[PDB]
RNA sequence: CUUGGAUUUACUGAAGACUAACUACUGCGAAAGCAUUUACCAAGGACGUUUUCAUUAAUCAAGAACGAAAGUUAGGGGAUCGAAGAUGAUCAGAUACCGUCGUAGUCUUAACCAUAAACUAUGCCGACUAGGGAUCGGUUGUUGUUCUUUUAUUGACGCAAUCGGCACCUUACGAGAAAUCAAAGUCUUUGGGUUCUGGGGGGAGUAUGGUCGCAAGGCUGAAACUUAAAGGAAUUGACGGAAG
């Protein structure tokens, strides 16, 4: 795929890492 | 050119060059003896002069700075030292 | 259903006598009836007709003139001055490359008190044994031309009154004296006023306006 | 590889240059891209310039001309033919065209 | 002499306006556009639509006692194209063959000194 | 959207943006960037100099200033375009291209953010090596030229030199895998000074820790595992809803 959209596609998926880890702080 | 004089160059080309880039390095100004119209009094003004000079004798301005040489005031006549 | 033609009824345009043919044209309006008389809502109206026509010469045929009717006399219209304009073709015909366009305006008020806006333009010259592709001039001359622009004209408007300015911006006065005058700075060609603006009227006077109508 | 010295524009010496909008599709052009074409038509058709002119009111009245400076991106004007793919070497050739 | 109208035409690329005013602008004479002319939408500026417009328009002009004109030729101007569209240069010819006479004609097409963003984005409209 | 007068026409007014044409293988700036006039404020390169000081310099971990657009916070403005959204078409489907509206945004003031194909994909300083014509700035010598004003001390132009720039054309001594390059040359005949970066392709600019940020995110930054190629430039052909 275009390396902007992969790019896009895993700044999306670091913010779900973020947001998951943050339950238990 | 393979062969040539370095240490002789062409005295007409060598007054093209600039004045850094000639043998020995030397100046293209000089000094100039200012005859102003209202009296005869020798006053020394260098060429490229910066400064509005004016002879003691009489408060005349003698020439007017520019970007080059000095500019002469009309009927002030220079003689190159 | 009525035919809206029946009650129009033609009026005579008639320019001041500044110009040479007064004979503008003709116009038409509703026919006053009681509510609304014919003569006010036709003055005010303004009129764009080209300066050659009203000069006969085609020399004037790039320049245009704004007559505002502000006095109507039974059919005949007396208008006046109302702005100076260049046709299009004629200033894109004057924008070429390889030149400088340096422009000017200035607000200005006549002797009676008309506040004008006065646009002036020129180019460069390219002299006859000119051999470089281009003719440009540094910006330093161009804010001096720029100067020598505007206070030729606010000399030239202010000293004068609105119906003598007319008589001087047919034959280019103004624009012959920029030229003239910036000869020492650069030289220059197509030297124009190429508009002119009312912003402000003073209070109207029908006694000078009938003096400029015979 | 590099298929322009000049990268297909005139920026030589400078930063930035400001856009303009083809004629055709509107698209966002630097000025120095952008293919410019000065056109000096004739305000009327040859073929009606004779029956126009009879029907002037003026004597030797001049037909004004139209004056317009066109403004193509790459794609506008390569599909309109205004330049054409040319060969390798012919690319240099920076010359106006001998057509007029 | 004559009477002069002011034929304005405005020739976009989708209609044609043949307007015909007094000196002034403020009275309208008779106004006929190409698309009152044909019942396709596609040649409402059609060359043909537009002379058939300005016959319409010289028939009306002449029994008001406008004799001739002169013509204000514009395009849409503003952001968009400065160039006329081609209905333009039809309404022009068959005014000047319907017994009109012509005056002064120029182009008053609006220009703008800068300017407004243009529609179509960045990119511009991709076809 | 329109007989409740649309679109069109003239005059008048108000708002915000934006600075057409002139505009260029032209200018300025450290870069990002900078294009209406005038005034003011403080800077700057180059040039000229028989002025002055005398090594005060070059490049630079750490540490700083600035840094397009988008984006964030709070006021102000909100014309036009216009992410999102809504809608009419097209289509097998299109919440896509195309059309009509449209909110953030676009503009500005106070703060943040610190990233771009931020590109010349080419670090900075110094020296040398080859021809040519243009051009911008300064200076210096000179015309069957136009003009001040009637001439000079007018300005423009013309012809020569020169210093600095933005570039360009030819050649290849030379370099290179080649494309190409006056530097990407003076590199196995290998050493002028110095900073930064890379070590097959992926995993991956990911995980983790730290740190900066209001956030978006920035900076720093692996490993397990997997793989024989990935890639550069060019040649012949084939194909193209590319041109002739
Ligand atoms: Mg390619
Ligand atoms: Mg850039
Ligand atoms: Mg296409
Ligand atoms: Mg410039
Ligand atoms: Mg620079
Ligand atoms: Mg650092
Ligand atoms: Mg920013
Ligand atoms: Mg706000
Ligand atoms: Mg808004
Ligand atoms: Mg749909
Ligand atoms: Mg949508
Ligand atoms: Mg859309
Ligand atoms: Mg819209
Ligand atoms: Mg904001
Ligand atoms: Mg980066
Ligand atoms: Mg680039
Ligand atoms: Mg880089
Ligand atoms: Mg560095
Ligand atoms: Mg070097
Ligand atoms: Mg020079
Ligand atoms: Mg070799
Ligand atoms: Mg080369
Ligand atoms: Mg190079
Ligand atoms: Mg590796
Ligand atoms: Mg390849
Ligand atoms: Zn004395
Ligand atoms: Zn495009």
């Amino acid at each position: 795929m275009r390396d902007k959209w992969r790019k896009k596609r895993v700044r999306r998926l670091k913010r779900k890492r973020r947001k998951v880890r943050a339950r238990s702080k | 050119v393979l062969v040539q004089d370095l240490l002789h160059p062409s005295p007409a080309t060598e007054a093209k060059q600039h004045k850094l880039k000639t043998l020995v390095q030397q100046p293209r100004s000089f000094f100039m003896d200012v005859k102003c119209q209202g009296c005869l009094n020798i006053t020394t003004v260098f060429s490229h002069a910066q400064t509005a000079v004016t002879c003691d004798s009489c408060s005349t301005v003698l020439c007017t700075p520019t970007g080059g040489k000095a500019k002469l005031t009309e009927g002030c006549s220079f003689r190159r030292k | 259903v009525v035919d809206p033609f029946t009650r129009k009824d033609w009026f005579d345009i008639k320019a001041p006598t500044t110009f040479e043919n007064r004979n503008v044209g003709k116009t038409l309006i509703n026919r006053s009836t009681g509510l609304k008389n014919a003569a006010d809502g036709l003055k005010g109206r303004v009129f764009e007709v080209c300066l050659a026509d009203l000069q006969g010469s085609e020399d004037h045929s790039y320049r245009k003139i704004k007559l505002r009717v502000d006095e109507v006399q039974g059919k005949n219209l007396l208008t006046n001055f109302h702005g100076l304009d260049f046709t299009s073709d004629k200033l894109r015909s004057l924008v070429r490359k390889w030149q400088s366009l340096v422009e000017a305006n200035v607000t200005v008020k006549t002797s009676d008190d008309y506040v004008l806006r006065v646009f002036a333009i020129a180019f460069t010259k390219r002299q006859p044994n000119q051999i470089k592709k281009t003719t440009y001039a540094q910006s330093s001359k161009l804010r001096e031309v720029r100067k020598k622009m505007i206070e030729i004209m606010q000399r030239e408007v202010s000293n004068c009154t609105l119906a003598q300015l007319t008589s001087k911006l047919i034959p280019e006065v103004i624009g012959r004296e920029i030229e003239k005058s910036t000869q020492t700075i650069f030289p220059l060609q197509n030297v124009h006023i190429r508009k002119v603006k009312l912003l402000k009227q003073p209070k109207f006077d029908l006694g000078s306006l009938l003096a400029l109508h015979g | 590889p590099k298929k322009r010295a000049s990268n297909g524009r005139n920026k030589k010496g400078r930063g930035h240059v400001k856009p303009v909008r083809c004629l055709n599709c509107a698209r966002c052009v630097p000025k120095d891209k952008a293919i410019k074409r000065v056109t000096i038509r004739n305000m009327v058709e040859a073929a009606a310039v004779r029956d126009l002119s009879e029907a002037s009111v003026y004597a030797e009245y001049a037909l004004p001309k139209l004056y317009n400076k066109l403004h193509y991106c790459v794609s506008c004007a390569i599909h309109a033919r205004i330049v054409r793919v040319r060969s390798r070497t012919d690319r240099k050739i920076r010359t106006p065209p001998q057509r007029k | 002499s004559q009477v002069f109208g002011v034929a304005r035409i405005f020739a976009s690329f989708n209609d044609t306006f043949v307007h015909v005013t007094d000196l002034s602008g403020k009275e309208t004479i008779a106004r006929v556009t190409g698309g009152m002319k044909v019942k396709a939408d596609r040649d409402e500026s059609s060359p043909y639509a537009a002379m058939l417009a300005a016959q319409d328009v010289a028939a009306k002009c002449k029994e008001v006692g406008i004799t001739a004109v002169h013509i204000k030729l514009r395009a849409t101007g503003g952001t968009k194209t400065k160039t006329p569209g081609p209905g333009g240069q039809s309404a022009l010819r068959a005014l000047a063959r319907s017994g009109l006479r012509i005056g002064r004609i120029e182009d008053v097409t609006p220009v703008p000194s800068x300017s407004t963003r243009r529609k179509g984005g960045r990119r511009g409209r991709r076809l």
